[PDB]
């Protein structure tokens, strides 16, 4: 659990405990649980009062429908498919289902293989049921508990890849899931089929380097093969990712955000020259040596 | 061709080109790797005089002739006081090359 | 997620020593003016719907391109979402001036909403001007005193205008 | 960080509503608490070093075996005494931090959340810290309602220990 | 039912812990509130009937069309006036209930939760109720901190209306 | 989930009228003794781990069949679950005497836990005797005056013993 | 950086065999219609400044928020950069329909400019609509024949609209 | 890279109107106290080497682990780099209080030095405490008057302590 | 997630032929020494808590900045998380030397935890030194013979030190 950097990772927004529905909940408590379910399943997208699905929603407040089954009902509703399935690629649909219904990002490509086959065989409804009716789901939170993201915790079953992929899936409390920087393109699948994760980036008023993205052409490993063979220095290599190179104009810079492998001995000069360009350093990570 | 008129097959550096095709190495770092290369030092730095070498390398890297002999005299001190590596580092990060 | 007191506690723990005396006199004066901070906060809170409606009222009088078809706040659904975004910003301003720290306002809005408005195509300039006008109207509503015992609320105007300018600059 | 204003904001945020009179009741109550609690925290800051040494001596008195047996968990050598009066001062500093913050949040985030596994891994008996906290809550020398809520925080630490 | 003691128990239950000093701070604050709020609720109980008639007359004054046009939503006939002063007294009774309960819970459970769809289905303008609540908060005649928190509850009802 | 005040509010709403005067004088006396109710609640809360350990200490001295192999609380895991069940019951007692109503204690434990102990094979008699002994020790810990101003807390002995007997009878 | 011919050559080399006959008949028909493509391209190229000025003319009539102060294309320098960005996109469209392959348009613009417009705060929606309107005007300018021997530009209209939609979707 | 005046100009341009009168009276008072700001800056600037040496002197007395072998500032080269890092931070503080805006301090060191100290393995806590001690000594050196007419420098102490706390928090 | 045998199977399937004879003799020698690999693995496994406590014991004696307030492993919760991180690394080392392949250690820790420690602000150097000291103590505990028949375990110390150095370098 990530406390010291919670300010800059946005975890301190989500530090609060999971909501629990009780045996005999009060009338008002069901509406609060409904608000949390609507937020997490629809990824902070706001629901208008006309689209509230009050017919299935009232059965929850009666107690006919368990909170897990309420999550299933809102996942298989039509407005969900319009928000999430329809305008997205199916690996992106699979990643969003893993984020909403379990909390964690998918770990490997073999995880995507099963759900992708299941969609084509049986439909999205059975696919959603297989997300929700999993041993992983039932173990990590109960049916009464609204699903939450569980990545900062090891929780005895997380790989390390899940924590770094979760930050690509979630960008702050204010951010709305339909509306992100990547847009329609799945962030995790290019990382996932090569089984390589990128250094994570925070959001803005925390850190202005968000603007950086890993473009489709150039894939950078984050590991310098030379250990400064190319850089021809004996010092150690870092990896510096800059988000917005504004001051050189069109003929001078073709891309506003790129990465550079810099030795430590000439790192300060690189920071100065890059800062004079109006560039914003998203993250500096150790690369080699 | 720009750094040392013709490059023989022994002259070429498999490390520098090999790093260049990935994207780990930028082309100015390839220029530095050609400048601090031993065959460039042997052909250019050992045979020429110090002031003549400063003239030649300023011509090649900056793309411009040196303004006067006084400029080459001014730059020639960095080479011996700090080494050719620090001189190449001071020559590549000027305003003119970066602009 | 920090108070004033938790901010002094975290700073004193990072120092590793006990809290110095001058910080305790500062916190005593804060405890004396904390009610002063918040009675006004209460008069800020009670008029919140009038504040957001007057702010959108002046903003859409000022920039009629948003109401114009093809504008970002043109559609009825989008216009309701716009009023929702403004009301959320005002609510987190009231939370930050309740706890006396800008870290709650940072935590809950700022780091993500700039990228959200970029990705949505939302013009950050109009909502920045709207938060500025809402903050000006909020201090103007707070400063006036009607049927309330007089007190020096001047220190707060500084802090409230700080919170509103932080929100407007983090929006951009 | 369970402090009253923070948890009031968390309630109003999870409900999705504005602040009501409930949070203002919480606030006039919190200011009533802090109006004595800050001066009591300053008084504990004054008496802190002698309280730490007295707690360490009472802990050595009730458990004399820890001074005798060779073992890096026990304070037989001098580095054990430095580290161990250091964690006495840690406990007292967390008590003062909760006195300033107005809730059990700072001790819950800085002490309690991992103390059980740490005492499990390091062969530290928590009863030593219970004895030290009992000596502190006996010898802090405050009076009145500040003394009662100081004893409340120390008893909370005791119940979290064992 | 958002009342301070209820929500304190809900916080302590959802956290899974015992009660701490935070809830006792909430409690001395709530008792401080109720120590004037109960007498203010009794005073509103005394002045209730004249306040209801004055609010109804002010609503007929500001919106004179409702007395004139034929329509079962409008109070042109007598049954409209009976039902409509009945819901004036409903609003005032919910104000007194929130004054006793110490939170916006009773109005939130008895009035607010469905008022929007009811005014949508029945062609009732909420501005009528806003005018009536404004007349009540002008004419209740209390003084001091009880008057400020009474105005807080009425302003909360106004903001929940429109 | 009810307070004292919400209980009077729900009763007055089911009556459909305003709150009568005598109920308001009763609630005024409740507001005068509500702190009295809860300072003791605080002295009940501070000794909770000692209360549950002494209660299990006397109970397992009293019924050694539970500690005996094959007993219901014999296994280390089951014994930890037993102490957890007792601590939960004490915590909800403290919640009910905080809010001044038994409806929270009913809501959170009572209706299900009797059937739970039947289905588990848990003997309801031993846990009933344990809750009774824990309640006796709790009133005994609450009633003694140690550096506290003299108070009337006896009626509140009435209420606390009522809550403990309700828990012990709903367990059975 | 690929032609049509180099695309067939790279595919035939990845197959590892010689070029099949049907691909050669396809390339013969391509060589017959490549001038057809060339003629269409030249009438697209000659009116390029009129195309970008009319496209920005309709776009800034359509979205006046960009011209409004605080808008992304408000500043004179930024507005010149906006016209430069549009002219660059049109030029690489003309290059891709010259070489008959979208790989040049991909290589030179697409993979980076989406991230560039995200990092700059540039709204991708307006420039997407501008590239769509520019492409509609470009096909409308190409399809009319004035003093030109009759020919079928229709095969090209498919390809040119493909290139423009690829640019508009890669912008987003 | 902003002044006070350029900050008001950018805000007035984002509003799109002329500068309001109250902002001009604020800027007139700023022009009256800008020399006042400045006098404090010059007496801060003249003692800069003493400030950084006393700051490192107290810091390495306070945390002897950095001087200890294996420590982050142990090596002579690394210790010189540490004094260089501190002097750079003090210089950009003096620049920001020269221009009267924190945007220069943000631009120059704040955006990329937190990640730099993470990647280097530099403990952010020690340099945060060092910047805090350097700022305390800087205000202590500025506030005493030597050869200066008595005047109100209270506003400046607020601003300088703001800049130092912004630097110490952005370091973390 | 690969064995030794599944590694040879995947390589032979990528070759597309059957397994060659020399690989089968290598796997026969692996099957002869696989018990040799793992009896030691068992003596590595039995002392795991002593290994991680001695490793943290030497590490926090070596770098007292982590124990110092403001340090990364200073807080009790964070210190427990630190011991948890170390125990996890040791467990996956034991898994990789159980299956005889480093692919399990790669799969479960390596690719993500470097970025995790960067994002957390965790110094990678201290945990790298701790994994190195833990590995040195692990081979030192494995190599001594207590109540074990003499055997040639030369392959094992090489392989275990390889796994530990891979973990320490992937941490960095
Ligand atoms: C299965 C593979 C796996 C790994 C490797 C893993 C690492 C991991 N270590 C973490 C924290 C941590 N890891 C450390 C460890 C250290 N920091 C130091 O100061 C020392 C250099 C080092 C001790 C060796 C510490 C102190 C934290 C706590 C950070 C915090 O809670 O703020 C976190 C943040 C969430 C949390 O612990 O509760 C993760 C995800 N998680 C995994 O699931
Ligand atoms: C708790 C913090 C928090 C913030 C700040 C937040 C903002 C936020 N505003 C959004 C939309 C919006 N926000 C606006 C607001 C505006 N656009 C304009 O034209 C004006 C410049 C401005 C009015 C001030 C509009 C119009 C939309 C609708 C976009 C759409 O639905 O397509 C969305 C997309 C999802 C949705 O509303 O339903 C998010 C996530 N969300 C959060 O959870
Ligand atoms: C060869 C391929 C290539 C592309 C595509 C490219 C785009 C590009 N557009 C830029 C700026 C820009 N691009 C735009 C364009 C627009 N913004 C709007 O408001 C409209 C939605 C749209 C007009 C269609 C504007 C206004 C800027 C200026 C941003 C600034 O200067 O702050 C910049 C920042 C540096 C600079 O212009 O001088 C780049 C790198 N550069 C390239 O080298
Ligand atoms: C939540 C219900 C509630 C309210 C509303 C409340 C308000 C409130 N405001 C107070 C004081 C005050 N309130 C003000 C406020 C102001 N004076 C001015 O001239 C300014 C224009 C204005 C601020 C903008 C002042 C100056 C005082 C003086 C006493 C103090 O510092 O608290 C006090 C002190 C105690 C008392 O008056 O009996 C109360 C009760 N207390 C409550 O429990
Ligand atoms: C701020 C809250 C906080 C607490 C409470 C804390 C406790 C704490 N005490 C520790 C060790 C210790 N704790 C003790 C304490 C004692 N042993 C005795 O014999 C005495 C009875 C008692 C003296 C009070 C000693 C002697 C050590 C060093 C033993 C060791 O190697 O692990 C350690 C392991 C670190 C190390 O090995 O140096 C932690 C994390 N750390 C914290 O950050
Ligand atoms: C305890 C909280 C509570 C409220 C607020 C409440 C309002 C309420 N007012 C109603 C009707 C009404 N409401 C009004 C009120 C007015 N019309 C006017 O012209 C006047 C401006 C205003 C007088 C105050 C009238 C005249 C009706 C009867 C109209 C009808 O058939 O629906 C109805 C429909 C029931 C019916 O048709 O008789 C409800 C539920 N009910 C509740 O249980
Ligand atoms: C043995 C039976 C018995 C009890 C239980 C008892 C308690 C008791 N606590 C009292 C007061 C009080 N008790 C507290 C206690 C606290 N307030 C807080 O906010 C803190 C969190 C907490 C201490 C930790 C306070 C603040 C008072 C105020 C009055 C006083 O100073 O006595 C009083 C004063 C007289 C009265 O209330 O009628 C009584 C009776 N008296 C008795 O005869
Ligand atoms: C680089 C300088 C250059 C140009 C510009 C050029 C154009 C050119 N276009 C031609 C034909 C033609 N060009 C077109 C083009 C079209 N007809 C339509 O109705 C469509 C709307 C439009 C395409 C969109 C057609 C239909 C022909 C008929 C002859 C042919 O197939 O080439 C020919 C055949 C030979 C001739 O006309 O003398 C020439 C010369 N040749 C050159 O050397
Ligand atoms: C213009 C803005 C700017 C900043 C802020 C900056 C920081 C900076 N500090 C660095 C190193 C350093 N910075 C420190 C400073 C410290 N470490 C400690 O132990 C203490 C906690 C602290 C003393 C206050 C040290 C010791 C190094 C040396 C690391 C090394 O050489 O391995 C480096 C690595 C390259 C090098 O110094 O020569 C950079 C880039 N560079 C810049 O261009
Ligand atoms: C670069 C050469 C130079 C210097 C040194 C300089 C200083 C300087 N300080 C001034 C004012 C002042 N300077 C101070 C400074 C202080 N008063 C206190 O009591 C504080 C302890 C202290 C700040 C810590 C004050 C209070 C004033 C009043 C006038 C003003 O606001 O400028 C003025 C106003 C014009 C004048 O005095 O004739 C001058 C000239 N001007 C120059 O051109
Ligand atoms: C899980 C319970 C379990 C254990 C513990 C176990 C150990 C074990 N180790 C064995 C062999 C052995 N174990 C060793 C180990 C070593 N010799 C050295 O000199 C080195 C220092 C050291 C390795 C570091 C050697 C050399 C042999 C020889 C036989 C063989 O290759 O298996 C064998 C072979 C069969 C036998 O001894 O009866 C057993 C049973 N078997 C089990 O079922």
């Amino acid at each position: 659990p990530v406390t010291v950097a919670a300010s800059r990772l946005g975890t301190a927004a989500f530090d609060q405990s999971p909501v629990e529905l009780r045996a005999n909940y009060s009338r008002d408590d069901a509406q609060t649980v409904i608000r949390a379910v609507y937020r997490q399943v629809l990824g902070n997208d706001y629901v208008m009062s006309s689209e509230r699905l009050t017919a299935a929603e009232s059965l929850f407040t009666n107690g006919f429908i368990s909170v897990r089954d309420f999550v299933r009902a809102v996942a298989q509703s039509e407005l969900y498919k319009e928000k999430f399935l329809y305008n997205n690629f199916q690996t992106r649909v699979i990643e969003l289902n893993f984020k909403h219904l379990l909390g964690r990002a998918p770990y490997d490509e073999a995880e995507v293989i099963e759900h992708l086959d299941r969609y084509q065989n049986e439909g999205f409804e059975a696919d959603i049921n297989s997300y929700i009716d999993s041993a992983e789901y039932t173990e990590n939170f109960g049916d009464n508990i609204v699903p939450y993201i569980r990545s900062y915790v090891v929780q005895t079953g997380h790989r390390t890849v899940g924590f770094t992929r979760m930050f690509s899936l979630q960008r702050g409390y204010a951010n709305s899931d339909r509306a992100q920087i990547a847009g329609n393109a799945s962030r995790l699948a290019q990382e996932l089929a090569r089984n390589t994760t990128s250094a994570v980036v925070g959001p803005s008023g925390v850190n202005e380097g968000w603007a950086f993205r890993s473009a489709a052409d150039d894939y950078h490993p984050g590991q310098s093969l030379g250990g400064s063979t190319g850089l021809s220095a004996d010092d150690q290599v870092v990896r510096v990712e800059v988000a917005a190179l504004s001051t050189p104009r069109y003929p001078r810079i073709r891309r506003s955000s790129r990465v550079f492998f810099v030795p430590v001995s000439r790192l300060s000069q690189k920071l100065q020259e890059i800062q004079r360009m109006g560039g914003r350093v998203a993250s500096i990570s150790p690369a080699g040596q | 061709r720009q750094i040392f008129f013709h490059a023989f097959k022994c002259d070429r550096q498999q490390l520098l080109e090999s790093q260049l095709r990935n994207g780990q190495i930028t082309v100015r770092d390839f220029i530095r790797g050609l400048l601090l290369s031993e065959t460039f030092i042997d052909s250019f730095y050992n045979k020429n005089s110090n002031y003549r070498f400063v003239e030649q390398c300023i011509q090649r890297v900056l793309g411009r002739d040196p303004f006067s002999e006084q400029e080459k005299i001014a730059w020639s001190i960095v080479i011996c006081t700090k080494g050719l590596a620090a001189f190449v580092d001071q020559l590549l990060n000027t305003d003119e090359y970066m602009e | 997620m920090f108070d004033i007191f938790t901010r002094v506690v975290s700073q004193a723990d990072a120092r590793g020593e006990f809290i110095s005396s001058d910080k305790l006199e500062a916190l005593k004066k804060v405890v004396a003016e904390g009610t002063k901070r918040s009675d006004a906060v209460s008069r800020m809170t009670n008029n919140a719907s009038s504040i957001v409606t007057n702010a959108a009222r002046q903003l859409f009088a000022d920039q009629p391109q948003l109401i114009a078809p093809g504008g970002n706040a043109y559609t009825n659904r989008r216009m309701a979402a716009c009023l929702r975004d403004m009301e959320i910003i005002l609510r987190y301003v009231t939370y930050a001036t309740f706890t006396g720290d800008a870290s709650v306002l940072n935590d809950r809005c700022l780091n993500g909403l700039r990228e959200t408005y970029v990705a949505l195509g939302v013009p950050g300039a109009s909502v920045a001007a709207g938060v500025r006008a809402m903050g000006k109207a909020a201090v103007a509503i707070v400063m006036d005193p009607a049927g309330v015992t007089s007190g020096d609320c001047s220190s707060l105007q500084q802090e409230i205008e700080l919170y509103f300018e932080t929100a407007a600059k983090a929006v951009e | 960080m369970k402090t009253p204003l923070t948890e009031a904001v968390a309630l109003a945020d999870s409900q999705g509503r504005f602040l009501s009179n409930t949070e203002l009741q919480y606030l006039y109550g919190r200011l009533r608490q802090g109006a004595f609690a800050l001066e009591a925290a300053q008084t504990l800051t004054a008496k802190a070093d002698t309280l730490v040494n007295g707690a360490a001596q009472a802990v050595y008195s009730k458990f004399p075996y820890t001074t005798s047996t060779p073992g890096n968990n026990f304070a037989a050598d001098q580095r054990g005494k430095d580290k161990c009066a250091r964690d006495i001062g840690y406990y007292l500093r967390m008590v003062t931090y909760c006195l300033v913050a107005g809730g059990t949040g700072p001790m819950d985030e800085y002490l309690i959340a991992g103390v059980d596994e740490i005492n499990r891994t390091f062969d530290l008996s928590p009863s030593w810290y219970v004895e030290a906290l009992k000596h502190i809550k006996a010898n802090h020398g405050l009076t009145g309602d500040a003394a009662t809520e100081t004893n409340n925080y120390i008893d909370y630490a005791i119940n979290a220990l064992s």
